[PDB]
């Protein structure tokens, strides 16, 4: 997922924004 | 904006950052 | 262990005490 | 909400066990 | 996203905006 | 300047970009 | 609660969060 | 120690309660 | 170099000063 | 305490240096 | 002083801590 | 740099004082 893709990987931003509500 | 490298509350302090008044879902 | 908490405090807070089983933040609640 | 419980007022970690998915 | 940032919170909320671009921290401005 | 801005007052992120080198 | 993995200063925003008011001795 | 069992390894938000005071 | 410092902020600044020497907090004192 | 010192008050580094084991 | 290491914001967080209100240049 | 050698190694409190203003 994106909440491993950060640590594994990198992430921006707006990768970030879609977990919003 | 520039792709950052975040693990542990660093996610979340940024998540938080981002969204912050309208929320968001943590889900590992 | 009873404190204020307003902003990232609380919400890094949350991460400690849940973590991976996850959580949630929802201010308009 | 969590803020209330946590923030004007205050809460024991067993009130922030609470919102844990 | 319209929060208010005083102190660490914000030259730590620039970290992630602007990072290895660089930045600059300077209150007498 | 940055803290008038997002401290005393409140500011985006794009209102941040502009303090990046 | 959950097992977490703290360290540098993550350990003692831990130890913050737990005791608060009363203290904590940090010596590693 | 438990200073150090945390980082090399996990540790409880109990096992932390100890070294308060 | 003198600042404001209250809750996490001040314990996370003695870790920097203090570090692996240790350090206390004791806010009844 | 650290407090009064750093809190309420302000102190230098040399301050804090002075609650360290 | 102790020499500690620092990566992330942690760095920002010392660098902040030490200069505050006269300011700094971070540039990695 | 100052700015990396911290990360790869350490660095002091002094060290970083001179990147202020
Ligand atoms: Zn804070």
């Amino acid at each position: 997922g994106i909440v491993e893709q950060c640590c594994a990987s990198v992430c921006s931003l707006y990768q970030l924004e879609n977990y919003c509500n | 904006f520039v792709n950052q490298h975040l693990c542990g509350s660093h996610l979340v302090e940024a998540l938080y950052l981002v969204c912050g008044e309208r929320g968001f879902f943590y889900t590992p």
